[PDB]
């Protein structure tokens, strides 16, 4: 064969609904995670532990001036 | 290219509006080469006052102007906000166009909402050329989908990053080191690079380069994600901060110097973990770097950042890539210890070059000499190589103390 | 020649992007697999067959990388 | 593509619309510590070789490299994305 026959070849697909689920799952949780921790460390914080910002940083709360437009509205529309 | 008139055939309809029956073609032609002169001498009076009332339009006041000098009577009704509409009627052999008048109920013009008030006529002083060229004052003319969750990260990781303070900038690039699901966000994150970097050519910032240079920096140190589908992106971009020639905007007191050996460690760095012998990365940037340090009329800053991502790369480049051009330090010192030119920015940038050249040739000299080096350095190129040289061998010395 | 094409044999002379192919055939890289197999030496025949064609397949460029990556990777993890 | 990633930097611009030359000598053999690697007293239907970027492997990037740029007289503005599918890890 190596004389003259030639195949293409492809690479080997994942098509498995329990690995994508699971990479999905993964990847939005690890995107939401890295999202919150950026966004509590460089603003004001607050912590459920006397001063604990490496491990479970909240994003400290701020009042509005029209709680009701960031409430009821929808975003996704 | 000819005298241009009314048709012939436009004064039959009119003559049957009057009640004339059958008019004869030598009186048609009478008629419209007369009302065809008359409009041209209209046409030509309206426009009369529209160069001396300076409006480049032609308003139909313009027109009234005109009749009221030709003593003809006024035309009632044309500066009302209309237009030229027009409605076909295909009939039974007539073709004619008319205008399908409409009305409106009297009490629906009593009862119409009113326009703003008009404002008075007021003065307004600005320049407009000051010495020279005109000011940007306003007054003048000008010159697949990420989730809301991610595109909200993006936007606050992006923007974290362009220089409002450095403890959020800090916290962004550590958030970009030690993430765990930053896939899916690496596309965009290449394309912002790459187009940043990008944007120094319209602006020299060298402190948005630095920045992107940390981003490239942190995204590399990422355990979890595998920057190899996206090398060739970010490649080019750390390429054009190392060997691009004006890094700042004001060259002489800009240190481009660092964002060059920063970005010359970077290179080091993404072509130490990503050379694969399909990849053929590190040949051929050391092929690019070598291609611009031997060839010449090539400025001091980018022979600093070829000798400089160079000399990163390890000893075994600088043995077979530096140190057969030693003898262009002689080309360099032609303008460092002589002149006559003392004043330009030619002399900063080439003892830059001199001393990262003879910091990074003091080990290769350690490497491949003699230990007693007692004139090796009037051997070398300058004498002062040399003496590098022995002060490296001081150091190497120092440092197996140390051990 | 074999139905048109000349056999490469010793005795003759010489938006989403579209799915990539690898460079080598199936057969290509089953030559690859197959000699590579033989070459760690379970049977002395086979190795001998295989260093044979290894010493003369003219073909066996555009594979070159795969089986140099194999030997240098192969050594610094059989030390 | 205007709107698309990079359209922080579009909106910023403010764009709207939508013989030491041979080839040997440039080897790694001939350039690189390949002595370190030596190691002293150690203390088919799909291709089994994971497929390259074909870009960097062919495409000339070199040409996207700038000879000179602030002072030159060439402009830039929105252009697209691609998403290519041959590397894993991206769910689409």
């Amino acid at each position: 064969p190596h004389t003259y026959i030639k195949t293409p070849t492809y690479r080997e697909p994942v098509s498995d609904y329990q690995v994508l689920r699971e990479k999905a799952a993964s990847q939005r949780r690890d995107v939401e995670r890295a999202l919150t921790r950026f966004m509590a460390k460089t603003g004001e914080t607050q912590s459920l532990f006397k001063d604990d910002v490496s491990t479970f940083p909240l994003i400290a709360a701020r009042p509005f001036t029209i709680p009701y437009l960031t409430a009821l509205l929808p975003s996704e529309l | 290219l000819s005298n241009t008139v009314l048709p012939s055939e436009s004064m039959k309809v009119v003559a049957e509006s009057m009640g004339i029956a059958q008019i004869q073609e030598e009186t048609c032609q009478l008629l419209t080469d007369e009302v065809s002169y008359r409009i041209k001498e209209i046409a030509q009076d309206a426009l009369k006052f529209m160069h001396m009332g300076k409006r480049q339009k032609l308003t139909t006041s313009d027109i009234d102007y005109a009749l009221k000098l030709k003593n003809v009577e006024p035309l009632y009704g044309f500066h009302a906000q209309e237009f030229i509409p027009f409605r076909f009627a295909s009939g039974g052999g007539r073709e004619l166009y008319f205008y399908e008048e409409k009305e409106v109920d009297l009490s629906d013009i009593i009862n119409t909402p009113l326009p703003r008030v008009p404002l008075d006529v007021c003065l307004k002083a600005h320049w407009l050329s000051i010495e020279g060229c005109q000011p940007a004052i306003p007054e003048n003319p000008p010159p697949h989908e990420l989730s809301v969750e991610q595109q909200l990260y993006y936007k606050e990781i992006t923007e974290a990053c362009v220089g409002s303070c450095e403890a959020k900038r800090a916290e962004a690039l550590q958030s970009i080191a030690t993430d765990p699901g930053l896939y899916q966000m690496l596309p965009r994150f290449s394309t912002f690079i790459s187009e940043g970097v990008r944007v120094n050519v319209v602006q020299n910032n060298l402190a948005l380069l630095i920045y992107l240079m940390r981003m490239v920096k942190a995204l590399m140190d990422n355990p979890t994600l595998y920057l190899e589908k996206y090398v060739h992106e970010l490649i080019p971009a750390v390429m054009t901060c190392i060997v691009s020639r004006q890094l700042c905007l004001r060259p002489d007191v800009d240190n481009h110097w660092a964002l060059r050996d920063f970005a010359a460690r970077l290179v080091a760095q993404i072509c130490k973990h990503f050379s694969t012998t399909t990849n053929n990365i590190q040949s051929r940037i050391t092929k690019t770097f070598t291609k611009s340090w031997v060839d010449e009329k090539t400025p001091w800053t980018t022979r600093y950042g070829s000798i400089a991502g160079l000399a990163e790369l390890g000893h075994d480049v600088i043995k077979t890539l530096i140190l057969p051009r030693l003898q262009q330090e002689g080309e360099r010192i032609r303008s460092v210890l002589d002149g006559p030119v003392l004043s330009n920015i030619d002399r900063i940038g080439a003892d830059h070059v001199q001393s990262l050249l003879l910091k990074h040739c003091a080990p290769v000299l350690a490497k491949l000499r003699p230990p007693p080096d007692n004139q090796d350095a009037y051997r070398a190129e300058f004498g002062s190589l040399g003496p590098l040289l022995c002060s490296q061998v001081v150091k190497a010395r120092a440092q197996a103390a140390l051990q | 020649s074999i139905e048109g094409c000349q056999p490469a044999i010793p005795e003759n002379p010489p938006r989403l992007k579209p799915r990539s192919i690898h460079e080598l055939s199936v057969e290509q890289q089953l030559y690859y697999k197959e000699i590579t197999e033989a070459c760690v030496g379970s049977c002395e025949a086979k190795r001998a067959e295989a260093l044979q064609s290894i010493a003369t397949d003219p073909g066996l460029y555009q594979m070159l990388p795969r089986f140099s990556t194999f030997i240098s990777e192969g050594v610094r993890v059989n030390v | 593509w205007r709107y698309g990633p990079a359209r922080l930097w579009y909106d910023m611009l403010g764009v709207p619309e939508d013989d030491l030359l041979a080839d040997e000598n440039f080897l790694m053999v001939t350039q690189l510590h390949w002595e370190d690697d030596i190691i002293w007293d150690g203390e088919p239907w799909y291709s089994i070789f994971p497929i390259d970027n074909e870009d960097l492997v062919y495409g000339r990037w070199e040409d996207n490299i700038i000879w000179d740029a602030q002072a030159m007289p060439r402009l830039l503005e929105p252009p697209v994305l691609t998403l290519d599918p041959n590397d894993e890890n991206l769910i689409l």
